[PDB]
């Protein structure tokens, strides 16, 4: 009974950032989902196309276990339909989305008096991201018609700003970690399942 | 068929201890969460506590926080709320429900017990009149427990204008309504017009002339 | 302190479309899952919807869960209604806060007949009831449909949250309903004032009365 690695997903010390999030494929294992509903510590908990309940009897081909940081009022972007400075050119889902989103308050470790500047975000782009895309260009937004050349200034934007994070924080603007579940489903080994594990 | 039956309600006067336990049936109970809700009569729905399917983690409201306790026999197919140190607002009818996560769905209610809190004994209820100002007059039954309260009008004659208004529990614990009737004008002056209470619990007949 | 918050009552005809909300006051609605419960009067509650949209089997079409992204809210809708849905639902979500917040509830009227405004008469407290160092004045709701008021007293303009006792309205035998409300007095504050006030809101329009000590 191989058990899936969501011990290492979830409870991991550093978390990448939101324009660079981290991604973590998960097959030839038996997925232990009762932990995820059971805690009842998260702050944020829904999927979509499935009931939780009913995925103990599943199984999928692959999940991915996409994770990164964001601000407390921007976790509702997190979901199909959404738009905003996150969900745009940060991280978007799909309309026809199947997994869950998971998050918590981070704030007892992503944030130090002072600021935590760790963690960034993405502030301009050229358009909107497809779903699931990533952006890690550190390219110079060119805000007008004149090229940047590699340096900022009037019309010259470094793309990335960066996260205040303080544990005098508003809630709103506290650290927290989102771990976005992705089922898969090809006509394919489907090599994943819960606890219905008696075929192998 | 899934069926949840809660046991070992009633009256307890304040500061006492009552002990509930709800019977499960038809679905496996070691793999449900299981809460108990409350409604106090006339008010809407209140969550009162949680326990983990195991009976690891326990959860509550801060209105019940030490004075509560919530267990469960996953072999005996029960849930039990030890419910110690009552008040009046603890008053209520009292659910047990399955939920089975933790974050919402509860699925099933059963169909509930009451729970009644009150420092009150029987006592006969003061009546007062109405005196009007088409009138319409009445009585006052005033501070009686418990119900029911039986009026009659013009003993027992007149019954064409009268409203029986259901009582209220007020905050003393003790019953009051009023009932009235409407009249002509030109019906009054001329007639006797007396009501007739009879508080079957407390034995006391009352029967009281109205009169402008 | 993440409450959530439904009207009073709402109504529509015999077949019509009708739509309960449900806000949520601090936090997010769609941060957690959000369910419908039914309770018609005296009867237990039951799931109508599940898992924000979502509904059990058993329970019809008509019924249809939803989620407003822009309000922070949900949305139960009864399309096509039948009489047999009158009754009392209650929304319900999940906070790590506050565990398993509830909604106030809202009761659903199937008009069966026309609205009609309620007869209020209200009483002052009796010439024997002041000998007893008590005072209670009665206001007498009656002959209003659909079933829910609202009753409040002023104090010569002025609101009274104390000696306010209300009943639930009750189903006379013409489906109407009736309610009455009392405010248990002293006799020196009744005299005090230069009149006591009964106010009976009902969809909207709010019938007053009045009394005064002096005679
Ligand atoms: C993160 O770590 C915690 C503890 O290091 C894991 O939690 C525990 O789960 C066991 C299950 O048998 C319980 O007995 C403990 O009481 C739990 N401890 C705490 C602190 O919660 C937790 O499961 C880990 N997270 C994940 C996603 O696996």
């Amino acid at each position: 009974t191989n058990l899936c690695p969501f011990g290492e997903v979830f409870n991991a010390t550093r978390f990448a950032s939101v324009y660079a999030w981290n991604r973590k494929r998960i097959s030839n294992c038996v997925a232990d989902y009762s932990v995820l509903y059971n805690s009842a510590s998260f702050s944020t908990f829904k999927c979509y196309g499935v009931s939780p309940t009913k995925l103990n009897d599943l199984c999928f081909t692959n999940v991915y276990a996409d994770s990164f940081v964001i601000r407390g009022d921007e976790v509702r972007q997190i979901a199909p339909g959404q738009t905003g400075k996150i969900a745009d050119y940060n991280y978007k889902l799909p309309d026809d989305f199947t997994g869950c989103v998971i998050a918590w308050n981070s704030n007892n470790l992503d944030s130090k008096v002072g600021g935590n500047y760790n963690y960034l975000y993405r502030l301009f782009r050229k358009s909107n991201l497809k779903p699931f895309e990533r952006d890690i260009s550190t390219e110079i937004y060119q805000a007008g018609s004149t090229p940047c050349n590699g340096v900022e200034g009037f019309n010259c934007y470094f793309p990335l700003q960066s996260y205040g994070f303080q544990p005098t924080n508003g809630v709103g603007y506290q650290p927290y970690r989102v771990v976005v579940l992705s089922f898969e489903l090809l006509h394919a080994p489907a090599t994943v399942c819960g606890p219905k594990k008696s075929t192998n | 068929e899934v069926q949840l039956v809660e046991s070992g309600g009633g009256l307890v006067q304040p500061g006492g201890s009552l002990r509930l336990s709800c019977a499960a049936s038809g679905f496996t109970f070691s793999s449900y969460w299981m809460s108990w809700v409350r409604q106090a009569p006339g008010k809407g729905l209140e969550w009162v506590a949680n326990i983990k399917q195991d009976g690891s983690e326990k959860y509550y409201v801060d209105s019940v926080k030490g004075r509560f306790t919530i267990s469960r026999d996953n072999a005996k197919n029960s849930l039990y709320l030890q419910m110690n140190s009552l008040r009046a607002e603890d008053t209520a009818v009292y659910y047990c429900t399955r939920a089975g996560w933790v974050r919402g769905a509860f699925d099933i209610w059963g169909q509930g017990t009451m729970v009644t809190v009150s420092s009150a004994s029987t006592k006969g209820p003061s009546v007062f009149p109405l005196a009007p100002s088409t009138a319409a007059l009445g009585c006052l039954v005033k501070d009686y427990f418990p119900e029911p309260v039986t009026v009659s009008w013009n003993s027992g004659a007149l019954t064409s204008g009268v409203h029986t208004f259901p009582a209220v529990l007020q905050s003393s614990g003790l019953y009051s309504l009023s009932s009235v009737v409407t009249v002509p004008s030109s019906s009054l002056g001329t007639q006797t017009y007396i009501c007739n209470v009879n508080h079957k619990p407390s034995n006391t007949k009352v029967d009281k002339r109205v009169e402008p | 302190n993440f409450m959530l918050t439904q009207p009073h009552s709402v109504s529509e005809s015999p077949g019509k479309t009708v739509t309960i909300s449900c806000t949520g006051s601090s936090g997010s609605i769609a941060s957690n899952y959000v369910q419908w419960y039914q309770q018609r009067p005296g009867s237990a509650p039951t799931t109508v919807i599940y898992e924000d949209n979502q509904r059990p089997s058993g329970v019809p079409d008509r019924f249809s869960g939803s989620i407003d992204s822009s309000s922070n809210s949900a949305s139960l809708t009864i399309s096509g209604l039948k009489t047999e849905d009158e009754a009392d639902y209650y929304c319900q979500s999940y906070d790590s806060s506050n565990l398993w917040v509830f909604g106030g509830g809202t009761k659903l009227t199937v008009l069966g007949q026309p609205k009609a405004a309620p007869s209020v008469t209200l009483f002052p407290p009796s010439s024997e009831e002041l000998q007893a160092n008590k005072a209670t004045l009665v206001c007498l709701i009656s002959d209003f449909y659909p079933g829910a008021v609202t009753v409040a007293w002023k104090a010569d303009s002025s609101p009274v949250k104390a000696g306010v006792e209300t009943t639930t309205p009750s189903k006379q035998s013409n489906n109407k309903y009736a309610a009455s409300s009392y405010l248990s007095l002293t006799p020196e504050q009744w005299k005090s004032h230069r009149s006591y006030s009964c106010q009976v809101t009902h969809e909207g329009s709010t019938v007053e009365k009045t009394v005064a000590p002096t005679e």
